[PDB]
């Protein structure tokens, strides 16, 4: 009967339904041997005394991805780099073709591969400079804004994508200068802008040592990253 | 006096992707856009961007994400796309990488037509005579071509994976002169298998 030797075209067909692509998420930066495809479930047997297919790797850029043919696993190949999904390294994904030679017949079917790379909060804030500064006149209005130094990447930059990489801004406590958080505010933690709470006094006090803190915005607070800086507000009479 | 906290989005997607395959009908929802404001502020949702707010809508107060136009992987395989969140007071935006999922939605397409060849009479059984080729740019199962003659010929036979024609018996003129044989280049697509015809002319020329 036709297609009694339909059989022979089996092998290099997927053993499992659903959509032609495999897909798989792994984190950045995983280390070395780390599974990306626990079983690319094609039919046949590839490698051993008798295969009946042969599997090999296509557009394997960079070769960050094995291919262990018995197992059909696919793993990473990372030794001597790391997997960054941040810059400079902007890798978010990597797609390779799983090619598959059915041996009794000689058809090739390619099995794409993407793996999405998950972003990690591994990078903290990090300031433009090691420190900051303000002069304010004596007269100024309390709710004034005395400070923006924070605005259009002069502040704290995050390397991270998404929340991860999203900075919010307090003041802190300066037990060296204890009334420093009482007269400077933060009122709005996206952007740093400092803003006068209480009225100056130049015969009184001429400096003031604020900190301020940058934290992420990692959705788990436990893996938050910050960092510290220091404004140094000085007075001026004239 | 509390300032305002802006809305935040938690679905899990965006620290991913979000796959939709390219036969989901034009209005069908695709996913829901979740959001939260810590002054339980009421949400406003939508899509920014030129290419992306072509192809996906979003239902205001529900953030229900809908098709608005028709994927096609062989056409563009992925979106990144920017959805927005406010509260009324501002307006947040994030990203998403949107995967297009294939199906078997194409036929082959043949090259290098017209086919015809001339023989002799004389092409001794097993000789190679001409090749076909075809392809297809569906994944996996759906673009790998098998080709074959509609239906079998008892003179000329095509190798399914190669499209290698070979003479397997004896020709003679007097009895044909050309042979009109319809090759089928198909895809082995599980359940929606899609094929081509293409005409291939055997022209036999006399010895004597
Ligand atoms: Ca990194
Ligand atoms: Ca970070
Ligand atoms: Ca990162
Ligand atoms: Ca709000
Ligand atoms: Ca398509
Ligand atoms: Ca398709
Ligand atoms: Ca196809
Ligand atoms: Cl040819
Ligand atoms: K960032």
């Amino acid at each position: 009967m036709q297609y009694d030797d339909d059989w022979q075209y089996e092998d290099c067909k997927l053993a499992r339904g659903g959509p032609p692509a495999t897909i798989v998420a792994i984190d950045e930066e995983s280390r070395n041997g780390t599974i990306l495809v626990d079983n690319m479930l094609i039919k046949g047997t590839a490698g051993g005394p008798d295969p009946t297919i042969e599997l090999s790797l296509k557009d394997n850029v960079d070769y960050w991805v094995l291919l262990d043919p018995v197992k059909q696993m696919l793993f990473l190949n990372s030794t001597g780099r790391v997997l960054d999904r941040d810059p400079p390294m902007n890798i978010h994904s990597i797609v390779v073709q799983v090619q598959c030679v059915n041996k009794k017949v000689g058809t090739v079917i390619y099995h794409e591969v993407r793996i999405v790379v998950r972003d990690r909060n591994d990078n903290s804030p990090t300031f433009k400079h090691e420190s900051y500064y303000a002069t304010v006149n004596e007269l100024t209005p309390v709710g004034t804004t005395i400070f923006t130094g924070f605005s259009g990447d002069n502040g704290a930059t995050d390397i991270d994508d998404g929340p991860n990489g999203q900075i919010e801004y307090v003041i802190q406590y300066n037990p060296e200068d204890p009334t420093s958080n009482d007269t400077f505010e933060i009122p709005l933690m996206l952007t740093g802008n400092v803003v006068l709470r209480k009225r100056l006094n130049y015969e009184d006090k001429t400096r003031y040592y604020v900190i301020i803190q940058a934290n992420d915005r990692a959705q788990n607070l436990n893996e938050r990253r910050t960092t510290t800086t220091t404004l140094t507000v000085d007075l001026e009479h004239h | 006096m509390q300032v305002n906290r802006l809305p935040f989005f938690t679905n899990h997607f965006f620290d991913t992707y979000l796959l939709i395959s390219e036969d989901t009908p034009v209005g069908s929802s695709v996913t829901q856009l979740l959001a939260r404001d810590m002054d339980n502020d009421p949400l406003v949702f939508g899509v920014s961007g030129e290419e992306a707010s072509r192809f996906f809508a979003v239902e205001p107060d529900t953030g229900v994400v809908w098709l608005r136009q028709p994927l096609d992987r062989e056409t563009k395989s992925e979106f990144t796309v920017e959805f927005s969140v406010s509260d009324h007071q501002g307006v947040i935006t994030r990203k998403v990488n949107i995967q297009v999922g294939d199906v078997n939605d194409n036929a082959p397409t043949f090259h290098n037509q017209p086919y015809s060849v001339r023989i002799p009479e004389n092409t001794p059984v097993g000789t190679p005579i001409f090749i076909v080729n075809a392809t297809d740019p569906d994944l996996g199962a759906g673009g790998s071509v098998l080709y074959s003659f509609q239906p079998p010929s008892p003179f000329f036979a095509i190798d399914s994976a190669r499209g290698i024609v070979t003479v397997i018996q004896e020709l003679d003129y007097e009895v044909t002169q050309a042979y009109q044989l319809t090759v089928n280049a198909t895809d082995q697509d599980k359940t929606r298998p899609l094929s081509t015809l293409a005409n291939l002319a055997i022209i036999i020329t006399d010895l004597e």
